[PDB]
């Protein structure tokens, strides 16, 4: 099936910028939405960004909005999430998804909303 | 004229997931605004094109699937997807270009005392190719070889599903629409309003 | 890979209308995309009109707005340029052009009037009308 | 890759007999532990009986002590279910499980612990 | 007469990868398996075709031990018929497996404030392993299948890292684990029971 | 297949103590539950003594309890049974006899020691009190 991998995860101190990457090696992408999820420690897993096939919508929460920046390049088959100015708020594992690109925005939260969701890189704040 | 999708969505029998079924639309207008219904389709997803922007566009032919599948097994109707529906049943290609439509008809396909008509397919020698279809049933055998049900090691390759009106919504019956989008170089035959 | 012929261009005099025709030869044009621009002496190309593949979503742009309206028939792959109450202003040679669907899609709003976004041109026809 | 289906579900009143069944399509469960979990109306998924490889241990929940009695024929690769005086809270979808043969009672509910789990099956009494 | 060597697995200090998974051959000795499970930590202790309580009663050709590192969510991947790509392209167990999976939490050792990225798995090869096959190579993946080297796209350095940190939850913290594997062999049996 | 050969049967005085050996020729007995049964005239064969493979779990009957003990040595492939202070009912021919342990460990409890159970069969000898 689909292997959502991510990269570029690391411990990045307050306020710098660390940019994210997400790739399924043999699958082709460019007709699946993207985005990414989060898990901080003790609590579920939250939303953070998303873009549709061809970027013509993108979508973020609004605990991440004008920092965050997610982006994709159809031709590398890559999703990547620019932060900037990061908070021990965003310590956690950060996870890349795949799915169909809804007619509904609101439908982007996991569960159905979402065909696959990747194993998860750690991104750390001190 | 209008593009006979009342004729698919909203209509009166479905088929079986193993044995699901085609229409060809062409040569008509193509309204989808009809199906900009985010409370009435539990599923709106599309892959390759916008949703919002259908109308603005123009294709060769639209081919529509129809099946039924439960509740826990709609998410197998996506792009390179794995399990006993995906596989055995109904396969969509990675470079599907369409949209994936769904809602619960727990109202009209399931009963108080369990409807069972539904049925799908959960063994095969072999995965399906994508858009392939299996209307066989011949019993399955491990070893490939032929068998008479009643034996050992010999098993009936469909199961039906148990639609009732007391499970969660896991469990209860949803009508599924694939609707394929085709650009085959040809005069375009559906086209969005006006 | 499709071909863009412009048609339609005369003399008129002022509050006179003219229609134009984008006919699309080779490739069929239903597919496409098609914009409507015009070049006046001395100055840039500047976009007129503008529809979508089925033409569900139109523009004019804000000089042509009350005057001039676009509409196609894919059946004779055909994009049209209605032009009303013409007046000196609108002489200039005027070009229609075609940019694919999906790669359309992929901007927001109706279409593009953007002459740097169609790539795919035709040879213009010229429109002069009279003080 | 197993492949648990169950059989043998249906309706029948109050006080009445049926039998459950659960197998595997070429896939050996001569080694595996075998059991039953049930999902009721409105609560999630519990525990009901489980056996061991060998048939040396059987566990049962104390809502179904007595009544069921859960059984494995290894040359026909089957696991039983047999349920006694069905009472109208036994209403469910029965689930049928296959895993490791646990030191302790990890079998017994935490679902997570079995590795593998069947689509179910519906039994209704009135 | 000598006592079997499991402390020597069970405590060894360090632990190797689960795609370089080691083995080590249990032989000539008398094994009291109370010693395991007894112990109060294991977070996994489940059999196939044999009971864990029974282990002492019974004889056997040779005793087999693998040892290597998951995460807390791959130790399902640890069993017989299993998919996942711990199961498929790392550790295989096959569908007849007699023995049993054990499995303890480590974040204590093998787990950092500063992440601990030493534990490696693989994640992409062409065809699934067979059972107790081993794949210790480290050549650039290619979907293709034709040779590649890494800066060029379609080209995939097949090993990815765990990331253990001592704050995740424990689905993501370190977790060492053994698999015994009892042998029947048409041979004296050199593995028995304590008395 | 394994094959099995009573030995050390012979006559005692009362109160003697004799030891009886089961050395199993071919198949390794390791691999084998273990029982002593007995048969005489007028009795219908009963079990006395058993032990699991490794001989982490033993059994004693109750005719034999205080007085009878099992042992075994799986590198000589034997096991041993030990009888003490014989009475004069003890008369009988002894048997040794194997079931795999994968079989026997289907049953709760120690062993078996029941003659339906153990379906491989050495052919006795004699012990005359
Ligand atoms: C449905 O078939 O019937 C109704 C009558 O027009 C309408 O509300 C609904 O949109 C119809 N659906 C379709 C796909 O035509
Ligand atoms: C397998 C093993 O030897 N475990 C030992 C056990 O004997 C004891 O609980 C203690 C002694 O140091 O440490 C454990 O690791």
């Amino acid at each position: 099936q689909v292997q959502l991998v991510e990269s570029g995860g690391g411990l990045v101190q307050a306020g710098g910028s660390l940019r994210l990457s997400c790739t399924a090696p043999g699958r082709t992408l460019k007709n699946f939405a993207l985005g990414w999820f989060r898990q901080i420690p003790g609590k579920e897993r939250e939303f953070v960004a998303a873009i549709t096939f061809n970027a013509d919508s993108s979508y973020y929460s609004d605990t991440v909005k004008g920092r965050f920046t997610i982006s994709r390049d159809n031709a590398k088959n890559t999703v990547y999430l620019q932060m900037n100015s990061l908070k021990p708020e965003d310590t956690a594992v950060y996870y890349c998804v795949a799915g169909g690109n809804h007619y509904d925005s609101a439908r982007y939260f996991s569960e159905r909303e979402w065909d696959y969701l990747g194993r998860g890189t750690q991104v750390t704040v001190s | 004229n209008l593009c006979p999708f009342g004729e698919v969505f909203n209509a009166t029998k479905f088929p079986s997931v193993y044995a699901w079924e085609r229409k060809k639309i062409s040569n008509c207008v193509a309204d989808y605004s009809v199906l900009y219904n985010s409370t009435f389709f539990s599923t709106f997803k599309c892959y390759g094109v916008s949703a919002t922007k259908l109308n603005d566009l123009c294709f060769s032919n639209v081919y529509a699937d129809s099946f039924v599948v439960k509740g826990d097994d709609v998410r197998q109707i996506a792009p390179g997807q794995t399990g006993v529906i995906a596989d055995y049943n109904y396969k969509l290609p990675d470079d599907f270009m369409g949209c994936v439509l769904a809602w619960n008809t727990r109202n009209i396909d399931a009963t108080s005392t369990g409807n069972h008509n539904y049925k799908y397919r959960y063994l095969r020698h072999g995965k399906l190719r994508p858009f392939e279809r299996d209307i066989s049933n011949v019993p399955f055998s491990p070893d490939g070889k032929p068998c008479t049900p009643p034996a050992l090691n010999c098993y009936w390759p469909l199961n039906d599903y148990g639609f009732y009106t007391t499970t969660g919504i896991g469990y209860q019956p949803y009508r599924v629409v694939v609707l394929s989008f085709e650009l085959l170089n040809a005069p375009a035959t559906v086209c969005g309003p006006k | 890979q499709v071909q863009l012929v412009e048609s339609g261009g005369d003399l008129v005099q002022p509050g006179g209308s003219l229609k134009l025709s984008c006919v699309a030869s080779e490739g069929f044009l239903a597919y496409y995309y098609v914009g409507w621009f015009r070049q006046a002496p001395g100055k840039e190309r500047e976009g007129v009109a503008c529809t979508s593949s089925s033409g569900y979503s139109t523009d004019i742009a804000d000089p042509a707005k009350g005057r001039f309206s676009i509409d196609r028939d894919n059946a004779k792959n055909t994009v049209y340029l209605q032009m009303n109450i013409l007046k000196p202003e609108d002489t200039a040679v005027y070009f229609c052009a075609a940019i694919d669907q999906m790669t359309a899609v992929r901007s927001q709003g109706p279409c593009s009037m953007t002459p740097n976004d169609y790539h795919d041109w035709g040879q213009g026809t010229q429109v002069t009308v009279s003080s």
